[PDB]
């Protein structure tokens, strides 16, 4: 286990993309890794309401949020190298709508 | 309005006096000529919750490719709260709307 | 995936105090066995929600004032006679509103 | 106060320019003759928040078999949520106490 999961809390508001938080998985100190995510909000509608720079591992959300009509999103972010093997067991990230 | 329906604007609704799964409430409206509830804006969800207790009541909108009445009109005001992931269904109490897996028996809600 | 999870609202007076029963289908085919895991279950703060055991009453036990958590990440799980799950776990978000 | 702390009744608060993880906040604080904060009860983390942005501060909250104090208290007013369990150090924000990994570079207070 080595992610880390900064805190993150919806703003009040754009542009869109706005950047939430950086997630990072400290086996990038090993090699090059590869940020994805999946989920509600993310691959399961609602689709796209949130995404990950695959290099970065910068969460961004796409949209204002009085576009969507859920309570909470339950993600699960995912690390993996060059050819595809899991670096870390996926992780999961609760958001909370206020 | 018939009955045991409560009249509010040009419409009549029918707050049930017991349980059925969401398939169950679904065909016991379609038997009236009406139809599961489907909320169209805050003001009739905020009239028709005076009428609610902490108990949940089936209405007509489920997790369908994104959360969506069952005239296939999706979701477009409100919010909606879940505890886990296969209740796809969607109820309402007095406090707002919450998914509930369908097979659960709840009261629920018709419209005409 | 047979799963059956009601709507849970949470409520000071008759504690510990039902929230919903929970059940797994798979309950028509032999005897099933409900327990729950999680913060606010079988780690601190314990007990604050808890449930039975045979029935698969969901029940809290305080009034959540007490406590200091936002929302109750507990799982559900599923075991026949033999102990054997008959379900994956099934993860229950509860919210203090 | 020391300059650039700033004082409020007999007490001196330290609110950072740029960011440390945990560990490296508390160290600081303690190398500044104070402690990472502990807020004392509800009315400090109100006055508190008048100063606070939306990004996240540090403050000396752990979770360790629950949420405590570094002074062994368990956290006893307000709420704190969380996104992930392995976030296991405390921060606040204008609008709450929200959870986070260790290792994340935050903004932090320091109290004297």
């Amino acid at each position: 286990m080595d992610w880390v999961i900064p805190p993150i809390s919806l703003p009040e508001n754009g542009p869109f993309p706005k950047n939430l938080v950086q997630i990072k998985s400290n086996k990038d100190k090993e090699g090059k890794v590869f940020y994805s995510i999946t989920g509600q909000g993310a691959d399961t509608p609602p689709v796209g309401v949130f995404i990950i720079e695959r290099e970065t591992g910068w969460l961004k959300v796409t949209e204002p949020l009085d576009r969507e009509r859920i309570a909470t999103y339950t993600l699960f972010s995912h690390a993996v190298s060059s050819n595809g093997n899991a670096v870390e067991d996926p992780m999961e990230i609760l958001i909370t709508v206020t | 309005c018939p009955d045991r329906w409560m009249k509010y604007g040009n419409h009549c609704y029918y707050f049930s006096v017991e349980e059925k799964d969401w398939n169950s409430s679904l065909e016991f409206c379609l038997a009236r000529d009406s139809h599961l509830l489907v909320i169209t804006d805050n003001q009739e969800m905020s009239l028709l919750q005076v009428f609610l207790s902490e108990a949940f009541s089936w209405i007509g909108l489920r997790n369908n490719s994104g959360w969506r009445w069952e005239d296939g009109s999706p979701l477009n005001f409100s919010r909606i709260s879940s505890n886990s992931f296969v209740q796809t269904c969607g109820a309402i109490n007095k406090n707002g709307l919450q998914a509930s897996s369908c097979e659960v028996p709840l009261h629920w809600v018709c419209k005409k």
